[PDB]
């Protein structure tokens, strides 16, 4: 049984630099025979199916960037991303297939770093649609912001809500490099309507100031 | 045009059994073993093993070995991935790929199928609710709309989401699903256009949930 | 040393 580690586990590289990822086997899975070594390397983007990127350690897949190089020999295997571009946001895994079973590498997670954005902020008051089903979810959209720490309070006629609310965060995005939140507050109907003033506060670094987006509910 | 497409996301109970489906195209069966691999929460992936179709000679993952079976259907150029009776901690995203069966040929996994998430639990199926995120002014600013759809209170995973029939990506955010107090997943999708477009374009979140059969066409106007 | 050989042909 021959298995691989990557390192590092995790990886976050500015834009148009360079990353490395190393892969060392357990086991050589070098073949003099072949003069081969028996190792792929693979991109598993977010929503896609893993992607092979290189075969007999070295050898590019038709199709992949030349930016894309493999190199090593044996137990020390190392793949290179030059000029990183956007679109190289993955997880990244070596595999060996000498013997069997054909094991992966843990894989290593490449986050890119760009400038820094501020979120956009929208707010979404419950539909006509949920309210008749007896509940009320307020949605509040943070779009297209990095780096990834922002932070949304809930504040419902000015008191600050707790326990009462849900948040999820996306992948980084592919051709941007940022993420976006939502973070969604959940009521009865009943409870929506003992108040008026609803609004998400949101605080990121690139912004100077906590940024407040509310509504009067009913308008 | 090399493709291998797998059966739909599937939802059972512990105990019970399960056949999953990797229906091969576009190049010749018998020249390619086909590989399972399951892909793990957060990070990795787990090569489970390969079947050739020829002669049904398989390769198990020793860890695998005994709760998994592999077939084929060479007629239909299928492969299968067997459990006889489920585990919770069975459920996963599952992969079939393709594998080099000729001579001197490398055994790297050069073609993917698109991935089927299997849930094994006790818990009851439940199809979503799905309210519009209209834009409005509050939600249009700096001459971009957002607007979106809440798609609440489903089980299991996973709920998929297009807009507009699949013409409209760009600027689209499906958010990961988060788990409510209830027991029930809960998701939004948004997308921000141009706020001068709302008049003349139509925008429809296309949601489906197969392990319930529920499709969804929602047209989301402002107001 | 030697690789488990996958080919079938």
């Amino acid at each position: 049984d021959i298995q691989l580690t990557q390192s590092p586990d995790s990886l976050a590289v500015s834009l148009g630099e360079r990353a490395t990822i190393n892969c060392k086997s357990s086991q050589s899975v070098f073949s003099r025979d072949n003069n081969k070594n028996y190792l792929a390397w693979y991109q598993h983007k977010s929503g896609q199916p893993p992607k092979l990127l290189f075969f007999w350690a070295s050898s590019r897949e038709s199709g992949v960037s030349d930016r894309f190089s493999g190199s090593g020999s044996g137990t020390d295997f190392t793949l290179t991303i030059d000029n990183l571009q956007a679109e190289d946001v993955a997880l990244y895994y070596c595999q060996h297939y000498f013997n069997t079973p054909h094991n992966f590498g843990q894989g290593t997670k490449l986050e890119i770093k760009r400038t820094v954005a501020a979120p956009s902020v929208f707010i979404f008051p419950p539909s006509d649609e949920q309210l008749k089903s007896g509940t009320a979810s307020v949605v509040c959209l943070l779009n297209n912001f990095y780096p990834r720490e922002a932070k949304v309070q809930w504040k419902v006629d000015n008191a600050l809500q707790s326990g009462n609310s849900q948040e999820s965060v996306t992948e980084q995005d592919s051709k941007d490099s940022t993420y976006s939140l939502s973070s969604t507050l959940t009521l009865s109907k009943a409870d929506y309507e003992k108040h008026k003033v609803y609004a998400c506060e949101v605080t990121h670094q690139g912004l100077s100031s906590p940024v407040t987006k509310s509504f009067n509910r009913g308008e | 045009q090399v493709q291998l497409v797998e059966s739909g996301p599937e939802m059972r109970k512990p105990g019970e059994s399960l056949k999953i489906s990797c229906k091969t195209s576009g190049y010749i069966f018998s020249d390619y073993w086909t590989a399972w691999v399951r892909q793990l929460p957060g990070k990795g992936l787990q090569w489970m093993g390969i079947i050739y179709s020829g002669d049904s000679d398989t390769r198990y993952h020793p860890s695998v070995q005994g709760h998994v079976t592999m077939s084929t259907d060479s007629s239909l150029t299928t492969a299968y991935l067997q459990w006889s009776s489920l585990k919770a901690s069975d459920t996963g995203i599952y992969y079939c790929a393709r594998l080099d069966a000729r001579v001197d040929a490398g055994w790297q996994l050069d073609s993917w199928g698109q991935g089927t998430l299997v849930t094994v639990s006790s818990a009851s199926t439940k199809g979503p609710s799905v309210f519009p995120l209209a834009p409005s002014s509050k939600s249009t600013s700096g001459g971009t709309a957002a607007l979106g759809c809440l798609v609440k209170d489903y089980f299991p995973e996973p709920v998929t989401v297009s807009w507009n029939s699949g013409a409209l990506t760009s600027g689209v955010h499906t958010f990961p699903a988060v788990l409510q107090s209830s027991g029930l997943y809960s998701l939004s999708s948004v997308v921000t256009v141009p706020s001068s477009s709302l008049g003349t374009q139509t925008y429809i979140c296309n949601v489906n949930h197969k392990p319930s059969n529920t499709k969804v066409d929602k047209r989301v106007e402002p107001k | 040393y030697k690789p488990v050989d996958l080919s079938k042909v």
